[PDB]
């Protein structure tokens, strides 16, 4: 009754956290690639 | 040129994903081995935490992802084959991990079926904790297996 | 499918005197197929006993501890905390933790099964039942039954007081590893803290490249 | 028409005893006329030990001692041993029994004699049956047996609780004052469905010789410059120990707050009696008020109205 | 060598007498030499009830009987009685007890603090550790524990075999009064290798504020009636109840049997005084010998030498 | 129960804030990339 609610709550929290972490890693990879390409081309 | 042009960022993204999956898998392994490795609890419920699979899989994932990250910066033009082989063997490692995960999942399902009052003792509660862990690790291992298969097929495409 | 195992005490009192004989029986539906041996664990030690019934003819101080029984093909049973002392008077109880609406038996016992008369049971230093010779087994236990119990009686014609024993009657919150159930939250927070650091680095590098790629 | 005397032997602590012995003495019965038999549970005795030996010679009368031995099991069963004598076609029998054990299930029975104050002066005595250490007020039967004078007086029974999980039962029987002086019996019978046998407790005025109490009141020796005053009243040579004390100083009665009475104790030989001290403590506000102080005593050995007053004046 | 038998009647519950009849028969006692005396469980009765009569006369052996009335409560208390015959200088014992339905009442230990008389006036305080109801003195460990280790010690140990099928073991610990005055606990440990754990007691000076007693001696309240005169000593407002009271006659100590000290009783006032009375009966000859008496109370709260003497004269 | 509930609430607020910041940064970087093309 009471523990399963927080159970599923933590499961969905972990799933959303993993999704957001992959999204932020993709953003970091994209921004570095863009920065390094711009610096190499301009300089 | 579909994946041939898409890979330039996908390789790095999936390598970072592999690093992340390895880190949380190692975290689970260390935490459960430090806390949930008492002799009072049975051995069948902790199927994953009996053969050394968590540590070995985390080490393999971390090493393969690190090699992929180093190779993506065009280092010595040699680490491409090493990363390809590392993730190739990591594919079999992830398959074995999936088999162990499903075996532990069905064992924990049987144990929970034996439980009646929903965590009426330490055994059923730690079984629920273990099946939680099994579900996470299954999600993380599915992600890592997708990463490994994508990286391996891409590197096979390049090496032809 | 494998089933769970249960351990029963004879007598079912988890607290016994030194030298008393106690039988621990492990029948957890072991009859799934054929007869089989048993595994006994006491303080993490696999004793050389493989019988359904383990008999302690003369219990000692060292016999106290954590007992677990396991039938072959079956999971380990619930642990039993055996407590053996050497007092004049003892308050034997069927269990130490009782769920809501449960029942548990309490009986005051003397040394070497001597005659015990005019027994008064005190809960939280407050008497609740005066029994001549009968046990005071409680049915439909609630949260108000949780506390410290002790029985004061007459050995022969000498007044004695037993040692105080704490019996916790609570809800299904048996608990122990709830701090791990802080684990998903803690892991996401660490994970969210790592994401926040990544966001800070990403925005700093974005500003830097914004002055670079301007 | 002889005299019967049934005496069962001891169960000696110093040595081992398993031959508990019974003697039946017949006195004054006809010479050479002995037909003594033994009767247990209204069934004829089976043991051959039925000796009938002539104690001595009493002319045409005689004295006969009947001897029997038995084991603990024959006595621990609480049987009905009797010795029946068929003398002149008349069956004389006397019943002997193992006495019912006090507190059979741990209940302690106190049955207080009526206070002399309420029995001789107030005129409303009461017999108190005060059974304690019970478990519940279920089928607890407290009955009053008024021996000789059955009367029609009823009883008032009630319960009282404490904090020991021990229910107490108190029964009050209002009796007539004259009957206590006459000495007729009274008994309280307690019955419980866990009890093997109902228990019986009886007492009347203590037998003995009545001695008129002597009362002496002492002046306050407590150094009047001080604050408190102490009053001493000594009552000696009174029997039995049942006695009542009161203080009616300056009219009305002083409540039982500034008063105490010493427990009765036996005198050092000589006259068979007791001595008691009553101490009354007062302050300066109550003292030096030109009042009286009387130490009134009530005892059965006194003449009617069983009141002796020793009075001192603060003047 | 006369033989002794001892019998009793049981209860006869149908009639009220509330008395058991102990009958000690002595056969073969030498004529004009029987001196049968009755003894409780080391609680010799002072009641004047013998009723010794001759049953039959032979010339050199004869027989005799001794009679006691005992209250039902005393007989129910599992107390042992005994008739003792002192013939030709040798004693003979005949015992009786309502023998048990249970086991011999376990084991009981008592700890007696030293009396104030030896604690403060004739310095030799000794703690008493006395264990009763022991089956036998076999490997009985009797040790002690003191808060302050002063060596010496050398406590005694002696066992006495009672008639009550039991033995009592007593140990005396000689202590100095200074430690008791300052306050130091002591524990007596008795261990028989049939015990789950040793039985340990604790004796310490009772905590609380010390109150200096006030002692008043009263003049003889009686008149010129010869017989006996009564002397009263009232001691009030002292703490704790550990007190010693004795009478001095012209400097010489009067024996204990003459004087009687009442049991302490809680004082009604807010002082916890435990007021006590002591009575002394004096024959007419002693009073006419022009004697001087002294109350010699001993208490801790008093200054050195902790003795309060109150003098009462005759003139 | 209540502890994991309050942690869930604060973590949902944190995740919403981080998602909004990520959306803003992604929009900015997409606009910058479009301008670069
Ligand atoms: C749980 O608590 C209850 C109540 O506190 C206990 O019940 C008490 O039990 C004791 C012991 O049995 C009782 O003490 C006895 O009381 C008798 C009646 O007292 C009445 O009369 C006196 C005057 O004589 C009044 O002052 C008093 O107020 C009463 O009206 C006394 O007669 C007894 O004394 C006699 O026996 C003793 C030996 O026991 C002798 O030494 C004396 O000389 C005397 O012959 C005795 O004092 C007490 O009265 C009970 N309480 C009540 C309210 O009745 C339970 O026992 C306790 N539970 C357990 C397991 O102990
Ligand atoms: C077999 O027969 C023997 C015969 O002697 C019995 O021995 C006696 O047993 C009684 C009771 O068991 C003893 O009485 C107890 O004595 C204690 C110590 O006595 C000293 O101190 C008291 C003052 O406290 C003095 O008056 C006395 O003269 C001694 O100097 C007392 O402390 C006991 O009182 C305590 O208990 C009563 C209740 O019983 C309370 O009301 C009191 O307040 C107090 O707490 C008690 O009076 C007696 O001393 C023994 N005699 C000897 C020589 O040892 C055996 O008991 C008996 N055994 C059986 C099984 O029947
Ligand atoms: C396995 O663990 C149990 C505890 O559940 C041990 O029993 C405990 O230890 C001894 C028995 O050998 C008992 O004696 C007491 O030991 C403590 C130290 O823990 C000491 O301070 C006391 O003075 C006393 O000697 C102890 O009571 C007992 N625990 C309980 C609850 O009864 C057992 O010994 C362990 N196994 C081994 C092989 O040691
Ligand atoms: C097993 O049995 C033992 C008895 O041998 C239990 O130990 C007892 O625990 C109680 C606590 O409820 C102790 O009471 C407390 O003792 C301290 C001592 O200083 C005192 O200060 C407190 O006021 C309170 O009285 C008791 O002393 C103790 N007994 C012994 C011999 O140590 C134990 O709890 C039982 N259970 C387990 C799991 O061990
Ligand atoms: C335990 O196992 C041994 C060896 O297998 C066997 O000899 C013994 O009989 C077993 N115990 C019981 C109670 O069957
Ligand atoms: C006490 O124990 C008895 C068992 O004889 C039981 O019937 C009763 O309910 C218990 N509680 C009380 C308050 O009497
Ligand atoms: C439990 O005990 C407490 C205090 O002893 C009391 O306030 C409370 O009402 C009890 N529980 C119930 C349900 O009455
Ligand atoms: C009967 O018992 C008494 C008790 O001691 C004994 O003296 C007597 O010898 C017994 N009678 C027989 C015939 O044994
Ligand atoms: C006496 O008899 C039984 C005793 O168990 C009791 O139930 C009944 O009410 C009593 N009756 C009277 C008249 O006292
Ligand atoms: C005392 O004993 C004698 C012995 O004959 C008896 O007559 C008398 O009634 C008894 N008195 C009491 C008060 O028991
Ligand atoms: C008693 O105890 C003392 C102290 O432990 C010990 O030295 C002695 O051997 C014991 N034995 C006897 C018989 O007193």
């Amino acid at each position: 009754g009471e523990p399963q609610l927080c159970y599923i709550l933590d499961a969905v929290l972990f799933l959303y956290g993993i999704v957001l972490t992959l999204l932020y890693c993709r953003l970091k990879i994209q921004v570095r690639k863009a920065a390094i390409a711009s610096r190499e081309k301009a300089d | 040129q579909t994946w041939r042009t898409f890979l330039k960022k996908e390789l790095e993204f999936l390598g970072a994903t592999q690093i992340l999956v390895g880190l949380i898998c190692l975290c689970f392994g260390t935490i459960v081995c430090s806390v949930l490795y008492v002799s009072d609890f049975d051995e069948e419920v902790l199927l994953l935490y009996k053969l050394g699979y968590p540590f070995w899989g985390a080490v393999l994932f971390v090493l393969s992802g690190f090699l992929s990250i180093i190779s993506e910066r065009k280092n010595t033009l040699y680490l491409v084959r090493g990363s390809l082989g590392a993730n190739i063997v990591s594919s079999i490692a992830a398959g074995t991990g999936i088999a162990m995960l499903i075996l532990n999942l069905t064992n924990n399902f049987a144990y929970m079926n034996n439980c009646k009052n929903v965590t009426e003792d330490d055994g059923c509660f730690v079984a629920s904790f273990t099946t939680e862990l099994v579900l996470m690790m299954l999600f993380l291992t599915i992600l890592a297996f997708c990463s490994a298969v994508l990286f391996t097929i891409y590197r096979i495409g390049q090496e032809l | 499918a494998t089933e769970k195992s249960v351990l029963t005490l004879d007598p079912p009192w988890i607290r016994i005197f030194t030298g008393e004989k106690v039988t621990l029986s492990c029948y957890g539906n072991n009859h799934l197929q054929m007869n089989s041996t048993t595994k006994w664990i006491h303080n993490g030690t696999v004793s050389e006993v493989n019988s359904s019934h383990l008999v302690i003819v003369s219990a000692t101080v060292q016999d106290s501890g954590k007992y677990i029984c396991q039938k072959q093909g079956l999971f380990k049973s619930k642990p039993v905390y055996l407590n053996v002392t050497q007092d004049w008077l003892l308050l034997q109880t069927s269990a130490d933790m009782v769920l809501v609406h449960g029942s548990f038996d309490i009986r005051c016992h003397g040394w070497k099964n001597w005659n015990v008369r005019k027994v008064i049971y005190y809960r939280n230093d407050h008497a609740f039942n005066y029994s001549y010779e009968s046990p005071v087994s409680i049915r439909e236990a609630t949260l108000n039954d949780s506390g410290t119990y002790h029985c004061k009686g007459y050995l022969r014609q000498v007044k004695y007081e037993s040692d105080k024993f704490r019996i916790a009657v609570v809800k299904a919150y048996k608990c122990k590893y709830y701090w791990l159930q802080l684990i998903f939250p803690l892991l996401v927070a660490i994970l969210f803290a790592v994401d926040t650091g990544l966001l800070l680095s990403t925005e700093e590098q974005f500003k830097s490249v914004l002055e670079i790629q301007k | 028409d002889p005299t019967l005397e049934l005496l069962h032997s001891s169960c000696d602590p110093n040595a081992f005893h398993s031959t508990i012995q019974l003697y039946c003495f017949i006195y004054g019965h006809i010479l050479n006329d002995v037909s003594v038999s033994w009767l247990m549970d209204d069934r004829e005795i089976t043991d051959t030990l039925a000796q009938t030996v002539l104690i001595k010679e009493e002319g045409k009368l005689a004295s006969t001692c009947s001897k029997l031995n038995i084991t603990e099991q024959q006595w621990m069963s609480e049987s009905t041993f009797t010795c029946k004598v068929t003398s002149q076609g008349v069956d004389y029998l006397a019943h002997t029994r193992r006495c019912p054990d006090h507190e059979p299930r741990g209940v302690i029975t106190y049955l207080i004699p009526p206070s002399p104050l309420d029995l001789y002066q107030n005129g409303a005595p009461k017999l108190t049956c005060l059974v304690v250490d019970l478990e519940s007020e279920k089928n607890v039967n407290v009955t009053w047996n008024q021996e000789k004078k059955t009367s029609v007086s009823a009883s008032q029974w009630y319960t009282k609780h404490h904090n020991n999980a021990t229910t107490s039962i108190t029964s009050i029987l209002p009796v007539v004052a004259k009957d206590w002086i006459e000495g007729y019996g009274y008994q309280c019978i307690v019955d419980h469905p866990d009890f093997p046998k109902p228990i019986v407790r009886s007492i009347t005025k203590t037998p003995g010789q009545r001695s008129a109490p002597e009362v002496y009141v002492f002046p306050p020796p407590e150094e009047e410059s001080e604050d408190k005053r102490t009053l001493t009243c000594l009552i000696q040579n009174f029997f039995p120990e049942d006695i009542s004390v009161q203080w009616l100083g300056d009219g009305k009665l002083i409540s039982n707050s500034q008063h105490s009475t010493t427990t009765p104790l036996k005198s050092n030989g000589s006259n068979q009696g007791f001595f008691i001290f009553s101490r009354l403590e007062v302050a300066k506000t109550l003292w030096t008020q030109r009042k009286q102080f009387t130490c009134q005593v009530i005892h059965e050995a006194l003449q009617k109205p069983r009141k002796l007053e020793k009075t001192i004046s603060t003047s």
